[PDB]
């Protein structure tokens, strides 16, 4: 398991220790999950994927084995994502989109040809 | 059938399925989803869910739609909303593409997208200029295809054509001019639907 | 109570007895195709342009002259509908001479709309097509009548809404033509309308001859002043030049009828 | 946060049309009529706005039809008399509204061509 | 009748958007006619900036009035920075623009028009 | 068939020609009022009356796929001849 | 609109067969020159990241080592049948764009050469006269040839009521029209993505820190053309 | 293809390529400007018989869109993830 | 399927990066890039001597716009106006009445030549062949107006060029 010189993308850097970047990432998506409320879809979907993820990081000690099981890309592309799954997450939160339909459109807003 | 365009079920079934799950989630922006006949998703939002459906799009693992390939507006003078603003989306990731659309009249604004695209800020600019639908919190807006004092939006639908004011060097005054538009050969307005039905599936209920 | 329950494509209809099978599609906003039906002149069923398939009926019905029965379902886009349609379109412009460049009706033609919508995009008549010799029946309505389609409108028209019983067929079969026999003037207060209601160019306007395509009018409607009977009526228009008059529907006032002077 | 506006809604303040093409013309509101060269009825479905016919004169060197009016060629679209008279209304433009003609029921019967007693009977086929 | 605001919750606030703007124009022209070399005078553009605010003195939705000032901050943006040449700043004067007659009589004899 | 008029000006086939009033008949001075002097009216009524032996005869201008669409004349009237209404061919049926 | 005349595939073998040797001498003036790299290395660096959330395309992307083409990803007419590479870049500047578009260059005659052996027979527009005009010889003999030429020539076709959004990879990058049809035989609305739309927009962030004979190397690499970013 | 053999030497050696194999400039090697006329195929519509447009008609068989929500379980990706792509063996470096 | 242009690592060992060396301090690269630029000079170059030589052209190609006729020399144009509607600049404007011979003929004609995109779509619409973009490329003009074309302008055209339009129409109509 030889530490690869470049990711290929330029700015994204190699890491080092993907898979405690990665442990540590999906724990802390869990961890805001859980002031979701637990019907909201959102949550039941999120920490559906981001357990299988960490699943398979648990898994899988070699980086290019786990690279090809998350399907994600280079591991260094799959700890971006989840990055932003953690900001994601923090903003669903305080926008709290499994509240009802805000307001209904007009009669014939999306109906087309008028 | 070598004159028709094959269907695609695979795609259209998991397009669908992509279209109930963002529905799913967020159930207080979204207000249709449809699923065209040449496989395109549609999400039809209320117009406060911009900023929060275009984040979910783009960060959420299963979306990962980091490329705003588009950005733009129809003008539909019959409806109360007359607006119709169109964010096409594009996600590498899933090799993916999906179409948001919203809705505003002339004197309701709509929220920038540039925090969630950069590529957001320009194509604001443009609707603004082309249709004046008013964008908040905009790091810059202001006209960039018409003239400098242009007066009117030319995308709406009543905009006339060859517009209002045309121009010309004046010499007494040594500059060029504005003036009220007149034309040597009126543009010639065709008469080209014909009155027979064309499609069918497509008939409206009386 | 007195209505019947009727289906156009499985959708309910309450329609009264003896309403069409046309009529009926009309209620739910389908236009049967059609060529000698006109709703204001006898029904003659001739041109067989509206057959259409009734559900659990192996013969498809000319829709202009069937009644419509209860419980019928009408299938106004079945496969069978379609290829009768494409059927009598393809015997329709197996004569027709290859005229719309120099035809008036081009652009505003029933025969051609209905061909592109209705008909087969192309040609298997391998043969040479019939000519007809003109007539000549006054100086408003010129006559081409290798463009007639044997509709029957205008004989219709002129027997019923102008009382004037000129007008008819003779010879038979393929070489039935339309027309005077003798050589005689239709000259009627209300004769322009034939080349109204004459669905392809075979009666058409002589003094509008070769003036202006409908495309490109512009359409003012107005009224007429040469009566005081207060005629509803469409001036078209070309670049700044009034081009022609046309009747505009008023079911209370002319109909869809003009005087020929005011024409 | 929303806040309560009772005015009219009027925007020709901020449509950028001169002042000319907004106080002198007159809308017309209209189905538009069928063309009697043709039985289909299918451009009789919708509402139209156009407005009031302006000079056209002939241009000295070649003859073409010259206009100075910017709205000649203008025709708008609407499902209902109600959305084009609105849309009308906050534009500033004065209108006329001509109700929609529709073909009235007519009652047909082939076998009246072959009446006993009637004169409904046809001397043709 | 319940609205989303652009700037201002009413006409007071609105028309507090208004004065600043005047103000701004007010100002700027002395530098503009300076800067384009106009050989109007600095009375003539604060005159026609005054016509130009009164043109629209009927106005009372709130949001009208928004877009007004919005589109007004814009034309002055452009005159500042000097992304308008001096034909732009002249078309607000129409010289080259003959006097269009008023009443009826002058109307009827040129044309057709009302 | 090139025709002038009084003040000198050639007549075009169309039957243009500016009257004798016309200020915008400056236009031509110093320069020339092109005139295409091929009448087709005139060069078509040189074309012989061709002599058939049926009711029906088809013409298509000439050249296959270069001529026009083909159409179908009716020589049954004695009176007239048949006249082709792409081409202005005319044609008559003989005995 | 027609079909090739007889003896082209001839010359655009003998133009593709020496186009090689014109593009090795292009790179002999510039690949390696010291003062061309000076002009290029280093210059307008865009991350992937950033890339992507302006909107790039195209070799904006692929200088930065995105690996995106939609003729590979999203293929149309049939560039699924032809083989290429994709050219991709290390450290998204300047120059490694530059090495980018010279060797789609080279990519390109290696797809026009598949194109000329794997050109199979028949016509060359869809047999349907109600889209596509019939052949003069057909309008000219048969009635119905004739009513569907003189209406696709006066009306058009109409087009079922519907919107798409279609992209390629055009030359410059992803080239898309939104187009919305009302079901008539005239477009509704036509919204038209240019590239150099979105890049023209970013050459403010990819200026920065660079001197001022460095954006006039930025705007070439964006390879700009006015006529698709104004419309 | 004029030049005289020294010429030709000269600037093949500064060239550094065998620059007579590939002339820019075009010789008798470009097709005749005067061509035998063509015979071009019909399409598959060409038929006299089995061949009703109504089962040919793609733009009747176009349909509005289906509407899978209207206001009036495993997640799911829009579609599958994209396959990683494979260095090219034709020539992976430049 | 993809390819790395620039991902190489120089070699470090003491030859290669004397080499590297000797082409910074004698501009080794640098020469070689004269080489080619040498070897231009002594290629014959591509230009030709305009107005004397013409570059070539094939018979499809879309020049100045001419009215044909029959070989009885009647006008192929029948005003059907098929030409002016597909036209997209609307750049042909048409007026027809019948002739005094009854014929269906055109009384205006007319061409603005600068409002033309010289697409050739008139000459697809014409079903008689009637309008056609000649060969002739060579019509600038001193004056705006000496390109608004009316009918007789055309016809002439068409009466000056008829010997290569045919010729070029016998060319190409098997393709169309
Ligand atoms: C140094 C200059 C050397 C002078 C000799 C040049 C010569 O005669 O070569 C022609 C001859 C033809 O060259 P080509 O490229 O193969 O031409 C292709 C066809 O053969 C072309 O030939 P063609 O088939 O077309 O034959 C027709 C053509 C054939 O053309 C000729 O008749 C040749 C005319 C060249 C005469 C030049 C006289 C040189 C006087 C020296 C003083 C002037 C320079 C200072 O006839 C003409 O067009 C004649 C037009 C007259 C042109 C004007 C010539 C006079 C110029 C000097 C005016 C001074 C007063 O070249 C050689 O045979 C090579 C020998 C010359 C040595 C070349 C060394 C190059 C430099 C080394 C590299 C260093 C670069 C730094
Ligand atoms: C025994 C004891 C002896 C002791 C003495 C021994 C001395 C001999 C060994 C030393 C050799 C010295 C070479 C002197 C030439 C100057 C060398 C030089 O300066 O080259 C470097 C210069 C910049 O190099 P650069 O790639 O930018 O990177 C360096 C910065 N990091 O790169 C450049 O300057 C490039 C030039 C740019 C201009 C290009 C246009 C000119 C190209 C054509 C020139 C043709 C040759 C000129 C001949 C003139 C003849 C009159
Ligand atoms: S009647 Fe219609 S189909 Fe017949 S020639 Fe005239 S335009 Fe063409
Ligand atoms: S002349 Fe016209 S209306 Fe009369 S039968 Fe013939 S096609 Fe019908
Ligand atoms: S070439 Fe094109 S633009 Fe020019 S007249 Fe013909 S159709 Fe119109
Ligand atoms: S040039 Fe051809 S297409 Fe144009 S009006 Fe004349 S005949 Fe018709
Ligand atoms: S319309 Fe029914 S048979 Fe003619
Ligand atoms: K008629
Ligand atoms: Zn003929």
């Amino acid at each position: 398991g030889l530490l690869k010189k470049t990711t290929g993308l330029v700015g994204l850097a190699v890491c080092e220790t993907p898979h405690e970047r990665l442990k540590i990432l999906y724990t802390k998506i869990l961890d805001v999950l859980g002031h979701i409320p637990k019907n909201a879809a959102y949550r039941k979907y999120t920490e559906q994927i981001t357990n299988e993820k960490l699943s398979m990081v648990k898994a899988e000690p070699d980086v290019k084995k786990l690279e090809e099981r998350l399907q994600g890309g280079q591991i260094e592309e799959v700890i971006l994502q989840a990055e932003n799954e953690l900001s994601l997450a923090r903003k669903m939160i305080q926008w709290k989109p499994w509240e009802p339909l805000v307001e209904e459109p007009p009669a014939s807003q999306w109906k087309w040809p008028i | 059938r070598p004159t028709v365009r094959p269907r695609n079920d695979v795609a259209h079934k998991q397009l669908s399925a992509f279209g109930e799950y963002v529905a799913e989630i967020l159930p207080k922006y979204v207000q249709q989803v449809q699923v065209s006949c040449f496989n395109e998703l549609e999400i039809c939002i209320h117009p406060d869910g911009v900023i929060p459906v275009l984040t979910f799009l783009r960060d959420h693992s299963n979306a990962q739609f980091k490329s705003l390939a588009d950005l733009t507006a129809v003008d539909i003078p019959t409806r109360q909303n007359r607006f119709e603003i169109v964010y096409n989306l594009l996600s590498l990731r899933f090799n993916s593409r999906i179409r948001v659309k919203t809705y505003t009249d002339e004197l309701t604004p709509i929220e920038s997208s540039v925090p969630v695209y950069k590529a957001a800020n320009w194509y604001e600019r443009e609707i603004w200029d082309m249709f004046g639908v008013f964008f908040a919190n905009h790091p810059d807006l202001r006209r960039i295809l018409t003239d400098y004092g242009f007066e009117g939006h030319p995308f709406r639908k009543d905009f006339p054509l060859s517009g209002y004011v045309e121009l010309r060097y004046d010499d007494e005054v040594k500059r060029v001019v504005a003036e009220p538009v007149e034309l040597a050969q009126e543009f010639r307005k065709f008469d080209l639907n014909s009155p027979w039905e064309a499609f069918p599936a497509y008939r409206q209920p009386p | 109570s007195n209505l019947i329950e009727v289906f156009v494509d499985g959708q309910s209809v309450m329609v009264e007895p003896g309403t069409t099978v046309l009529q009926a599609c009309e209620k739910v906003g389908m236009q049967i195709p059609r060529f000698c039906y006109h709703e204001r002149l006898s029904v003659a069923g001739n041109c067989r342009m509206c057959l259409v398939e009734i559900e659990k009926a192996p013969k498809v019905v000319a829709a202009c002259a069937m009644p419509v029965m209860k419980g019928w379902n009408i299938l106004t886009n079945s496969e069978k509908t379609k290829k009768a349609r494409e059927g009598v379109m393809e015997f329709l412009l197996a004569n027709h001479p290859l005229d719309c460049p120099i035809c008036d009706q081009g652009g505003e033609c029933d025969l051609q709309d209905q061909s592109m919508m209705f008909g087969s995009d192309r040609s298997r008549f391998l043969e040479g097509k019939r000519a007809v010799e003109d007539k000549n029946i006054g100086p408003l309505v010129k006559t081409i009548m290798t463009r007639c389609i044997q509709c029957t409108r205008c004989i219709r028209f002129a027997s019923e809404i102008a009382g004037v019983d000129d007008l008819g067929t003779t010879g038979r079969g393929n070489d039935m033509q339309v027309g005077t026999y003798i050589e005689k003037m239709f000259m009627s207060e209300l004769s322009g309308n034939i080349i109204d209601i004459c669905p392809v160019g075979a009666l058409t306007s002589k003094p509008y001859a070769f003036t202006a395509r409908p495309w490109e009018t512009r359409k003012t409607e107005s009224i007429d002043v040469m009566d005081a009977v207060g005629s509803n009526i469409v001036v078209s228009t070309r670049t700044g030049e009034v081009m022609r008059i046309l009747p505009r529907m008023h079911e209370d006032i002319n109909e869809e009828w003009i005087s020929d002077k005011t024409r | 946060q929303l806040i309560t506006v009772d005015e009219k809604l009027d925007i020709t303040t901020i449509t950028g049309v001169p002042e000319e093409h907004i106080k002198t013309r007159k809308a017309r509101i209209f189905v538009p009529a069928r063309n009697n060269m043709q039985s289909g009825v299918n451009n009789t479905k919708k509402w139209k706005m156009e407005f009031d016919t302006r000079e056209r004169w002939e241009n000295p060197l070649m003859g073409w039809a010259s206009t100075a009016d910017p709205l000649s060629n203008l025709v708008l679209t609407f499902s209902t008399k109600e959305d084009a008279v609105a849309f009308a209304e906050k534009n500033g433009w004065s209108y006329d509204v001509e109700e929609r003609k529709v073909p009235k029921p007519k009652s047909k019967s082939y076998g009246a061509n072959f009446s006993w007693n009637k004169r409904t009977r046809v001397s043709t086929k | 009748t319940s609205v989303k605001p652009i700037f201002s919750r009413d006409m007071n606030e609105a028309k507090r958007r208004v004065r600043e703007l005047y103000r701004a124009w007010y100002r700027e022209v002395p530098n503009t006619v300076h800067l384009f070399q106009l050989d109007i005078s600095v009375k003539q553009g604060r005159d026609k900036v005054r016509e130009m605010f009164k043109k629209n003195a009927h106005i009372t939705d709130p949001r009208v009035v928004d877009l007004l000032v919005i589109k007004g901050k814009m034309e002055l943006e452009e005159t500042i920075k000097v992304w308008k040449q001096r034909t732009h700043v002249m078309r607000f004067f129409h010289e080259t623009e003959a006097p269009r007659p008023k009443d009826f009589l002058s109307k009827f004899y040129v044309g057709h028009d009302p | 068939g090139v025709r002038t008029s009084p003040t000198g000006e050639k007549v075009t086939h169309t039957g243009q020609v500016y009257d004798d009033g016309d200020y915008r008949k400056v236009r031509f001075v110093g320069r020339q009022k092109e005139v295409n002097e091929n009448f087709a009216i005139d060069l078509i009524a040189e074309q012989p009356v061709s002599q058939v032996g049926s009711r029906v005869i088809s013409c298509d201008g000439g050249g296959g796929a270069l001529g026009h669409p083909r159409v179908y004349i009716n020589l049954d009237k004695e009176t007239k001849t048949g006249t082709c209404g792409y081409c202005g061919l005319q044609f008559r049926q003989q005995h | 609109h027609q079909d090739l005349p007889l003896g082209l595939m001839d010359d655009i073998y003998e133009f593709s067969k020496n186009f090689s040797l014109r593009i090795d001498e292009l790179e002999e003036m510039l690949t390696n020159n010291r003062i061309w790299r000076n002009r290029t290395v280093d210059i307008g660096i865009v991350t992937a990241e950033d890339a992507l959330n302006y909107g790039f395309s195209g070799v904006m992307l692929r200088g930065s080592g995105i690996q995106w083409d939609l003729r590979k990803t999203q293929p149309y007419d049939v560039y699924d049948q032809v083989e290429f590479d994709v050219p991709i870049g290390s450290r998204g500047d300047c120059y490694d764009r530059y090495l980018c578009r010279v060797e789609e260059m080279r990519q390109s005659i290696r797809i026009i050469s598949q194109c000329l052996n794997k050109m199979p027979p028949g016509e060359i527009k869809v047999d349907d006269a109600k889209v596509s005009p019939p052949k003069r010889a057909e309008m000219k003999t048969s009635m119905e040839s004739l009513i569907h030429h003189f209406k696709l020539y006066t009306e058009g076709y109409q087009v079922p009521p519907g919107a798409t959004y279609t992209a390629i990879e055009a030359p410059k990058g992803e080239f898309g029209v939104y187009l919305v049809s009302d079901g008539s035989s005239r477009p509704y609305r036509c919204k038209i993505k240019a590239p150099g739309f979105a890049h023209l927009a970013g050459l403010d962030k990819m200026s920065k820190g660079h001197m001022l004979a460095d954006v006039v190397a930025i705007i070439g690499t964006q390879d700009i053309v006015f006529g698709e970013v104004d419309r | 293809a004029s030049a005289t053999r020294f010429i030709q030497w000269l600037r093949n050696w500064a060239s550094g390529r065998d620059l007579q194999a590939k002339l820019q400039l075009r010789y008798q090697e470009i097709s005749k400007r005067t061509q035998p006329p063509p015979k071009l195929p019909v399409g598959p519509s060409h038929k006299l018989s089995n061949n009703y447009y109504c089962t040919r008609d793609g733009r009747r068989e176009a349909m509005p869109p289906s509407i899978v929500m209207s206001s009036q379980k495993k997640a799911v990706s829009p579609a599958p993830p994209i396959k990683r792509w494979e260095l090219s063996q034709d020539e992976p470096y430049l | 399927t993809y390819k790395y242009v620039n991902l190489r690592e120089p070699s470090m060992d003491m030859k290669s990066v004397t080499d590297r060396a000797a082409q910074t301090l004698l501009w080794t690269e640098l020469i070689r890039g004269l080489g080619m630029t040498l070897s231009y000079l002594f290629r014959e170059p591509a230009t030709i001597n305009y107005p004397f030589e013409k570059g070539p052209l094939s018979p499809r190609f879309r020049g100045e716009h001419a009215l044909r006729r029959y070989p009885s020399g009647e006008e192929r144009c029948i005003a059907c106006k098929l030409c002016e509607a597909v036209c997209p600049a609307q750049a042909i404007t048409i007026e027809a009445e019948p002739r005094a011979d009854g014929s269906r003929r055109t009384t205006r004609y007319d061409i603005d030549m600068t409002k033309c995109i010289y697409c050739g779509f008139c000459q697809e619409a014409c079903p008689v062949d009637a309008i056609v973009e000649g060969p002739n490329f060579e019509f600038s003009t001193e004056t705006h107006e000496e390109l608004l074309y009316n009918k007789e302008k055309l016809l002439n055209n068409g009466d000056k060029w008829e010997a290569e339009i045919a010729a070029n129409i016998q060319a190409d109509y098997l393709y169309r």
